[PDB]
């Protein structure tokens, strides 16, 4: 994923989740403040985020919330950890509707992203 | 104490009366912006003077030769005005027997029905004035039948100015466009003195305010802010200012140097259909939102005010050739004790002298 | 059930605003009231005291401008007639027409008989 | 009321207006009672409890009784006066007395806020409550929206607290002093009759109150 | 350990610019108090309050 | 206008808590003197220069 | 140029409001020292030590 490719955020997790459903697996929550922008309608992704070829993620909790939610809506998780969950998701057969991020405000640390989920 | 239902012989309570008064608008005229100029004759005339520049062409020193300058050109137009005149009658068989609501026995007197015949004219008067000022404030005074009276921008030769903000897009430049919008006033203005174009008013509608305010740029712009003005924007009351007619305080916002005010007024006719205040003549796209900037009262200065209300007097047999007035009211009687007669007349037109600093403002794209 | 509605108050009288006054009753005529028949202010009325039916709006005679109820051969000033201005005058633009009236051929026909309708405002 | 039309001065044209409408309304009220009786069999040999060997006394059985039936006439008050608020005014046992809605010949409003979609317009349905406010009331004096109680239980507080669009937007909000709301203790003021202060929050100038 | 560990808890205070946020966050989070054996009980606020281990 | 819209200004100015950076962003702008129509011209600053419009 | 846009150190730099990063970030990095062509010599500031170019 080249360095600020996509003019907003949803238009670059539209992209995101289909480089996951190709096989592509991505790892970030190290250097998480060199990825991010600030703001969802800056370009995207601030940096190009590198592929992994070892993703070996098992969360201690269930990923998938609901049948057609990743969280509980109002949850604040790590911004990284979204996208890890969310990767988690789509590889156990989950694909996702919509991303929630219309009335979102922050990008860093931690923020409360959400995505509607459904089955295939 | 008055006779229950079902049975005339037994009683019942009347504690009160509730009573449903239509709303209505005075933003516009409560705004002071169209300063009274009360008129003797019936039509008023105006100069329109003007003269252009260009640049000099060099030319050479020893065959002696020189440019010239083409002279001024003065025009004049005259503007008519509308009457309104409304009448309303009084007559013994409305008052006797009737009963006055919200109490038990008593009857109806000529008074209290004088009044209130008295208040709704005044009121009818009061937000016809104000939906003139807002189509004044359109830049064509057009009638609430439909008749056209005044047209200022074929009258001065002037063309609208309209501006598509596009606030669908989210890529849209928000910032460009308050810019157009603020630097045409001082293009335009052409009084010959130095014109600051953030002091407008921009009054738009419910759709225009509610695209503007969640637009990802303009709230992410201030949701990473650590001043009041922002707090109170994003988490907090946006109804700063206000005693509309209606509610106690209107919607505005602060994005650039400009504000913008959100107008409900709206108005019906006769016929029926609805008069919305902040509208476009042809436009309905329900999703789309439309606009009003016109320049504010502190901008050209007092001297060279722009909004004007004309107002001559009715066709009475002792009113002519004076000083106009807001309203008339006159007290006729029926002969043989028949009754009671009023008639209400105002003549009156609002216009603006500089039309082309009135613009347009849309939400769509062009 | 919790919502008893008691009733609502017939129009009142106002539609006249301005008649040839005269002595006599100028511009107003006495209709023997038709039996079960119900008249009201604004309705149009007939020469022999019926409301005017689609089709026929060409013979239009007056307006009432009485309550008159049926059940009780009597009116709402207690009057046992029916009054309707049927002369030149004019009337606030208040008229009650029964079904398939064609509004502007009773105007015209009015108009021809001399009576003229203000625009009023809703 | 309606708008003017311009009329020609020199044929002396007029306009008119129409008359107003008015209608009548009933109401039935509802009467309750309760009895109490003392008999020299309560106070007779009986001891107060708490003490040793402290006969009870006939003021105080009186005194006890009295508060109890004023204590259960202020709850049946208050909870008749919640009803009322709803609009439909039932009784305990479920009986209707009064429909104000039918009544009144209106339709009951409901904001639907839809606190479980992460990407809801809290601020549309707030302006449409105040739109709501403003322009049904028909009183033809100036109105104030943000002038209303909203009282919520604690589902609907506990769901409007961490909704994305009023969670994110405090805690975005630094230096507001009113971190409070997300951090500090919600009990900010009120009291109800067994609670010494009452949540309450607040989001676009308007306070909600569980 | 677990309720100073909750996202919400830890996000609670991440973004807050109070000095009780930035002392129980990065500070030493044992505020006061003395059970006898340590000179410091370790003591939380999240509201009215207080978490004390 | 392109300038003061680039997204690397327009994020590295977002950031910046001043009444500098509250002003060049989402502000009045216009902050300079006359040219002969406008009370005050557009005036942008950004490393050290100034872009005059 | 390398240097001070990378993202670590940029963003680093950006989350923090004090002068030297608003300086640095959005003002000019030419604070001072001469070069006997330039009249201020570009230093940038990210460690113990600085940067000269």
């Amino acid at each position: 994923i080249k360095a600020k490719t996509y003019p907003d955020f949803k238009e670059f997790v539209k992209d995101f989740v289909a480089n996951v459903k190709a096989g592509k697996r991505y790892d970030f929550r190290k250097y998480q403040e060199a990825v991010l922008p600030l703001t969802y309608s800056s370009p995207w992704p601030e940096s190009d985020i590198p592929e992994v070829t070892d993703f070996n993620y098992t969360p201690d909790y269930t990923v998938p919330f609901s049948e057609e939610l990743l969280y509980s809506v109002g949850a604040q998780m790590r911004t990284a950890d979204f996208f890890m969950d969310l990767q988690y998701a789509i590889i156990n057969g989950k694909d996702v509707d919509t991303v929630y991020c219309e009335w979102l405000a922050r990008v860093k640390p931690f923020s409360m992203l959400n995505a509607k989920l459904k089955d295939s | 104490l008055t006779n229950s239902e079902k049975s005339r012989f037994f009683l019942a309570d009347l504690t009160g009366e509730v009573q449903s008064i239509p709303n209505t608008y005075g933003y516009i005229s409560g705004l002071g912006l169209f300063r009274s100029a009360p008129q003797t004759q019936t039509t008023f005339l105006m100069d329109l003077t003007d003269w252009d520049i260009s640049l000099l062409d060099a030319v050479d020193r020893t065959s002696r030769k020189a440019e010239t300058s083409a002279p001024e050109r003065v025009r004049q137009i005259s503007f008519p005005m509308m009457y309104f005149k409304e009448v309303e009658s009084i007559t013994p068989d409305e008052i006797q027997g009737v009963r006055q609501p919200g109490t038990a026995n008593e009857l109806t007197t000529e008074a209290v029905v004088r009044a209130k015949k008295l208040m709704k004219i005044r009121t009818k008067f009061d937000i016809t004035r104000e939906f003139l000022f807002m189509q004044a404030l359109k830049g064509k005074v057009i009638d609430a039948n439909g008749v056209l009276y005044a047209d200022l921008y074929k009258q001065f030769d002037v063309t609208k100015k309209t501006i598509y903000f596009d606030l669908d897009n989210p890529n849209s430049d928000i910032d460009a466009h308050i810019e157009d919008l603020r630097m045409h006033m001082e293009d335009e203005a052409k009084t010959g003195t130095v014109i600051n174009g953030e002091e407008i008013h921009i009054v738009v509608d419910r759709t225009f305010f509610s695209k503007l305010i969640k637009h990802p740029k303009i709230r992410d712009a201030y949701l990473a802010q650590q001043t009041p003005l922002a707090w109170q924007q994003i988490t907090g009351s946006l109804r700063t200012g206000g005693t509309d007619g209606v509610q106690a305080h209107m919607n505005r916002f602060y994005y650039g140097g400009v504000v913008f005010v959100q107008y409900n007024g709206k108005f019906k006719d006769k016929r029926g259909k609805t008069h919305t205040l902040v509208s476009i003549d042809g436009v309905s796209d329900t999703n789309v939102g439309v606009g009003h900037a016109f320049p504010n009262v502190a901008m050209l200065g007092e001297a060279n005010n722009i909004f004007e209300v004309a107002y001559a007097p009715c066709p009475k047999m002792g009113y002519a050739n004076t000083l106009g007035q807001e309203l008339y009211v006159f007290e006729y009687e029926k002969d043989r004790d028949e009754g009671i007669d009023f008639e209400a007349h105002s003549y009156m037109l609002p216009y603006c002298t500089r039309p082309q600093l009135l613009v347009d403002v849309r939400s769509d794209a062009e | 059930q919790g919502f008893t509605k008691l009733g609502e108050r017939e129009p009142l009288n106002d539609i006249i605003l301005w008649e040839e006054i005269t002595p006599t009753g100028h511009s107003r005529k006495e209709y023997a009231p038709v039996a079960s028949t119900e008249y009201r202010v604004g309705e149009v009325l007939k020469a022999d005291g019926s409301k005017v039916a689609a089709g026929q709006e060409a013979q239009a005679d007056s307006v009432c401008i009485v309550n008159f109820y049926a059940d009780l051969q009597l009116s709402y000033h207690g009057q046992l007639k029916v009054v309707g201005i049927y002369r030149d005058a004019e009337l606030k633009d208040l008229l009650k027409l029964e079904s398939g009236v064609d509004a502007a051929a009773v105007k015209s026909a009015l108009k021809a008989k001399g009576i003229d309708f203000v625009p009023t405002g809703l």
